[PDB]
RNA sequence: AUUUCACUCAUAUUAAAUAAAAUAACUCCAAGUGGGCCAUUUUUGGUAAGCAGAACUGGCGAUGAGGGAUGCUCCUAACGC
RNA sequence: AUUUUAAAAUUAUUUGAAUUUUUCUUCUUAUAAUUUAAGUUGUUUCUAUACAGUACUUUCUUAACCCACUCGUCUUGAAAC
């Protein structure tokens, strides 16, 4: 019938309004947290104490080596972290277990802590989705919000800013949001590397360590 | 469906607003607050100083004391070791 | 402003302690000052020295501050004295050296170059103790005394350093090195 | 004339080619040689239970048809 | 010639520890075992009857048969591309009630009461264990007098 | 070397000659796959003969078209070219080699009436 | 490069088409493929798959076993994707409604004499499009003699496999390896 | 021990984390192979050896492309047009 | 031959509220059009007022620049003295 159309057209409108409201709330949250951190330190200096900041909860990991000549335990961890070829990148939740998984493969990767605008750029410029029945997935670029809501809106995420929120802060829906995305495929950086052989913390030019907030600079060049 | 060209989701306004139903408001607010500032040049950059006198002079003593103490402790360790040498 | 004259060395102030336990619940607090390329390297050296000197490993400690001390008079000239300790091919040694500069890390950069040139000592075998400023009447080295006379003058005796554009490869008159 | 006589190079590469297989995890096993004088008694118990169950089934089939 | 006997290479594995020789205690014979229990095989060399083979020292299995003074155990063993089940028949002195399972039992008994209360007050509680994770921020108060400055040491 | 005229694209135009066919005259130029250890053509050394592969294949939409941009059908007598009256803008005819001149004249003058083109309407004249 | 297994490609492990060339069977396959697709019923999918299998996976079913399977299902329809055969060991037969790919002459006569009926699959497509009140049945698929030679080799301890022998008697493979008196048993 | 009957144990976040985990499990019929060698690390005989004999991984054999002037095994990296 | 729709954006009239107080301020709370949506469209000239010309298509021949050891076989290893 024709009435089949009007109800759907109304439901889409109400869903869009709700998404707008939630995005505004997210913006308020970002600003308020940013301003609270910036005065707690300023007050600590006055009262002769130190303010140790909360640690991170999220990393972004990039592979540095090819696929030949690797020990089996390294290959198992690469399979479990979904890094399959040279310049791929994924998000990882920070635990006591992932840290020990990560120490195994440290001389072959580089990683660190991402900001908000970096998450937004990764999601908008290089964001691809898995679409289909289970175990048949057909990588598709986003271009729209219906695919997100179809698979993942049961947990109240209908839109792209919702996934940004759940990734930049380890929200309750993080395993599903992260597992929903295809692994990122990145260009080589625009001014080259220094030396993949050596580490970031060695007194020489090198790469392979954990570089905490300097990962944003690198992934803006190899976006 | 047949696949088409993939549109740049950051520089194409129509798809950007399609994906983010709240981006138009934020961009408009930023543009308004950007124009307000330039329309008040030769009338801004003056109040900044008169309030910097208000609060930076209060912060200055605390900062100076902190760094003074750090340097003094670093000196104390040096003298204590040099005297220990003999 | 001129990225061809910069060194990548800065100074940092790091504070740490151990995680409080049931046996110890007011653990000692430690501070240091390190010269490094970025703050991540400085934290690396901080935990290295905590483990070597005290019994503190990173995995049961916690960091409290990283601050990056800046320089107050970046255009005045100072005298500096450094204390070293480095490993040679057949032993380990320690020395005292003196430099002239406008910033502490501007002197640390000179020190690394001199220790590579004169002794073939890599940065991984050098530990820096106690950079400090010294007065002009307590200077010990002859090559610093040279520069603090009453009225310092000398002629300029370098060959020219021209732009790449006016470095014409095939000239019409052979130039001069005199330049008075 | 002399040749190699032992190595196990390549052996667990072949072993892990088709994985390391596990036993099939069944529910019952055979009590053939196991504790006598305890399972003969179990046979008697189960015979009694079956006699009761089938007597009830026969009885119900007898009333339901009147 | 090659020498692959039954007890070859058991010099240090099959010998009593320091100042701890002698036969077992009287309470060893009062242990309670049932079918399906978990069990550890630890060879005791002061009793030469029912001695397990070299390989099965220090392994864990399940009971499948109980006799007058013996126990049958099901133990896994890896053979070159697969795991085979073995049936090991040992005497009662080389058998120990396994302790690998106690955290599960304490967890079940403890969580039962928590679930009973939570459903009593109509609540939504989580009972799965928690991986250790990152830490929140805190304000740590220390007087400037208690901070001590340290620097690398000169060589002696 | 890619050749393209309109919508038709050819991915290569040179033949794949047989290895060693320029040096030994008992070896014919028709392509045969090299088998046998130590070849340097089977092992893909640079600087020698290339091997054909499925990657050079043509577009499905333009796989059998002539530069005329029509498919070719070969006829032997008049009665065989009657199915062309329904599809005359997609096909062109060519006359077989072993038909006589008298038969050819009739085939040509019927193709003219049907408004279909003849590829070789100049032979035996 | 990239580290996948069977690189990026999915494996399937069975028969995909008909091998037979009977035109009537091809028409049946077409019909039940259409029914399976346009009404995903799980009843027409299974039937569409079963009439693709080879001969060894479409065994016959006897009359007595068919009557035994239908004892608690009066006025229902039994569906078999094989032949059904007679059984002299039965004394009497009830009234049954059965759809099967083939009937033998004696079985067909016995079924119709008791008031039952025999159906083909194109009639079952016309009367029970989604299989209401229909019971799917199979015959014994591991009763063939060839399956008595499979499994463990005859000679491994405690096996049940038959051997391949010229003939049978005291002179044909009964001496060493099958009794304790000649050096070991099995 | 078993057999019945009654009551009750988180689940939509899945009784710890992570997972292009069902590309799984099983049965049948068969091919080729059963002279190996090399590198970092551990290691036996020998004054030693581009010698003889073992262990765990990765390779060469069965394999081309960029670099090391040159080179079966080193570094980067594995191959449709 | 009926998902190049819907929606979104834009422009010009509107029906009402905010606030950031405005020639890009917001909220499709009413109609029309347009594309920035919904993978390239237009205008001039030449070939040319030709029928095979020295132009265009194609096949041979001969240069340049870079590169390229003799196949088959046994062998851990072949361009092999
Ligand atoms: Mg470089
Ligand atoms: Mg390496
Ligand atoms: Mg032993
Ligand atoms: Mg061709
Ligand atoms: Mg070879
Ligand atoms: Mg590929
Ligand atoms: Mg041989
Ligand atoms: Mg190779
Ligand atoms: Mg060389
Ligand atoms: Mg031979
Ligand atoms: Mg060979
Ligand atoms: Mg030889
Ligand atoms: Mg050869
Ligand atoms: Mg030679």
């Amino acid at each position: 019938a024709a009435k089949k159309i009007k109800t759907l057209k109304l439901i889409n409108k109400k869903k869009r309004n709700d998404l707008r409201q939630r995005t505004l709330r997210y913006e308020e949250e970002y600003e308020s947290e940013r301003k609270k951190i910036i005065e707690l330190k300023r007050e600590a200096r006055k009262n002769n104490c130190f303010y140790r900041e909360a640690e991170k909860k999220v990393v972004f990991v990039i592979r540095l080596k090819g696929v030949n000549k690797l020990p089996p335990k390294v290959r198992s961890v690469f399979r479990l972290l979904r890094l399959l070829q040279v310049h791929n990148g994924v998000f990882v939740k920070v635990n006591k277990a992932t840290k020990e998984m990560l120490k195994i493969v440290e001389p072959y990767v580089t990683y660190g802590y991402p900001t908000l605008s970096t998450v937004r750029k990764l999601l908008y410029k290089r964001g691809y989705v898995r679409v289909g029945k289970v175990r048949r997935y057909a990588r598709k670029k986003i271009q729209d919000n219906a695919d997100i809501s179809k698979h993942l809106g049961k947990y109240n995420v209908h839109g792209i800013e919702d996934m940004v929120y759940q990734l930049y802060t380890c929200g309750p829906v993080f395993k599903k949001v992260n597992n929903f995305l295809w692994a990122f495929k990145l260009k080589p950086p625009r001014k080259g590397f220094k030396a993949k052989r050596h580490a970031f913390n060695e007194p020489r030019p090198g790469d392979w360590g954990n570089r905490e907030a300097h990962i944003n600079e690198l992934i803006n060049r190899m976006i | 469906k047949k696949r088409l060209q993939n549109k740049n989701s950051l520089t194409n306004f129509a798809v950007r607003c399609r994906l983010n139903p709240a981006y138009k408001l934020l961009r408009s607010l930023a543009v308004l607050r950007m124009r307000k500032s330039i329309l008040e040049k030769s009338k801004n950059k003056k109040e900044k100083r008169v309030q910097k006198q208000i609060q930076k002079k209060e912060l200055q003593k605390i900062n100076h004391d902190y760094y003074k103490g750090v340097a003094k402790a670093v000196k104390k360790k040096k003298k204590r070791e040099e005297k220990k040498a003999k | 402003i001129d990225n061809s004259l910069n060194t990548n060395i800065h100074q940092y102030h790091i504070v740490g302690r151990a995680i409080p336990t049931a046996k110890d619940k007011n653990p000692n607090v430690y501070r240091m000052c390190i010269f490094a390329k970025n703050d991540t390297n400085a934290k690396s050296r901080f935990w290295y020295f905590m483990k070597k000197i005290n019994k503190l490993k990173k995995s049961n400690g916690e960091l409290l501050a990283c601050e990056q001390i800046k320089e107050r008079f970046p255009l005045r000239v100072k005298n500096y004295g450094v204390l070293l300790r480095y490993d040679s091919r057949t032993g380990t040694h320690n020395m005292y050296k003196e430099f002239r500069d406008t910033t502490k890390e501007g002197a640390i950069a000179q020190l690394y170059s001199e220790m590579a040139g004169r002794h073939r000592a890599r940065a991984s075998s050098i530990n820096i103790i106690r950079i400090s400023e010294i007065s002009s009447s307590l200077v010990r080295r002859p090559h610093i005394k040279q520069l603090l006379k009453r009225r310092l003058r000398f002629p300029a005796l370098h060959l020219p350093t021209l732009q790449k554009e006016y470095r014409k490869k095939f000239a019409s008159k052979r130039p001069s090195t005199y330049r008075m | 004339a002399k040749s190699k006589n032992h190595t196990n190079h390549n052996q667990n590469r072949k072993a892990h080619k088709n994985g390391i297989k596990k036993p099939k995890k069944h529910k019952f096993m055979s009590r053939k040689g196991l504790d006598p004088n305890f399972f003969r008694n179990q046979k008697y118990c189960l015979k009694g239970i079956q006699k009761k169950k089938k007597e009830l089934k026969l009885k119900a089939k007898q009333e339901k048809n009147n | 010639g090659k020498s692959r006997g039954k007890r070859s290479g058991t010099r240090y594995k099959f010998s009593k520890k320091f100042r701890k020789h002698g036969e077992c205690t009287a309470n060893k014979y009062l242990e309670k075992l049932n079918y399906g229990d978990y069990v550890d095989i630890v060879c005791d060399s002061t009793q030469q009857k029912g001695m397990p083979f070299n390989y099965y020292h220090g392994k864990t299995g399940k009971i499948f048969h109980i006799t007058k003074r013996g126990v049958g155990v099901l133990v896994n063993k890896r053979v070159k591309h697969r795991i085979e089940q073995k049936k090991v028949c040992v005497r009662i002195e080389h058998v120990r009630k396994s302790r690998c399972n106690e955290d599960f039992l304490l967890r079940k008994i403890k969580n039962a009461e928590l679930i009973k209360e939570a459903k009593l007050k109509n609540e939504h509680i989580n009972i799965k264990r928690k991986t250790e994770g990152p830490k929140p921020a805190a304000m740590i108060k220390v007087p400037p007098s208690k901070i001590i400055t340290i620097e690398p040491l000169p060589f002696y | 070397a890619v050749k393209k005229v309109g919508k038709i694209i050819k991915k290569r135009t040179k033949k794949f000659t047989r290895f060693q066919s320029n040096r030994f005259m008992r070896v014919k130029p028709a392509w045969r796959k090299p088998r046998g250890i130590d070849c340097r053509v089977r092992r893909r050394y640079k600087g020698t003969n290339l091997m054909p592969s499925i990657g050079y294949g043509s577009n499905k939409k333009t796989k059998f078209l002539l530069p005329n941009n029509k498919y070719k059908y070969v006829v032997k007598n008049v009665k065989e070219m009657e199915p062309l009256i329904m599809n005359h803008t997609k096909y062109c005819v060519q006359i077989a080699h072993n038909v006589s001149s008298k038969k050819r004249k009739q085939i040509i003058e019927r193709a003219k009436q049907m408004n279909v083109s003849v590829i070789n309407a100049k032979a035996r004249l | 490069g990239i580290a996948l297994k069977n690189v990026g490609r999915i494996k399937k492990h069975g028969r995909k088409h008909l091998v037979s060339k009977n035109p009537y069977l091809r028409l049946l396959v077409k019909l039940y493929n259409f029914l399976a697709r346009r009404t995903n019923a799980n009843f027409n999918k299974i039937i569409a798959k079963r009439l693709i299998m080879p001969k060894r996976y479409r065994p016959p079913l006897s009359l007595s076993k068919l009557q035994y399977h239908m004892a608690n299902h009066p006025n229902d329809i039994a569906v078999v994707v094989g032949s059904i055969t007679d059984d002299k060991r039965l004394f009497s037969l009830k009234q049954l409604k059965v759809c099967a790919l083939r009937f033998t002459e004696t079985a067909r006569k016995r079924i119709e004499d008791a008031g039952g009926e025999c159906l083909t699959f194109d009639q079952l497509a016309l009367k029970y499009p989604t299989g209401k009140k229909c019971v799917l049945l199979r015959g014994p698929t591991k009763a063939r003699t060839a399956e008595k030679h499979f499994g463990k080799a005859p000679g491994k301890p405690k096996s049940k496999a038959r051997p391949y022998v010229r003939s049978k008697g005291r002179k044909f493979e009964k001496a060493r390896g099958r009794r304790k008196s000649r050096a070991y048993k099995k």
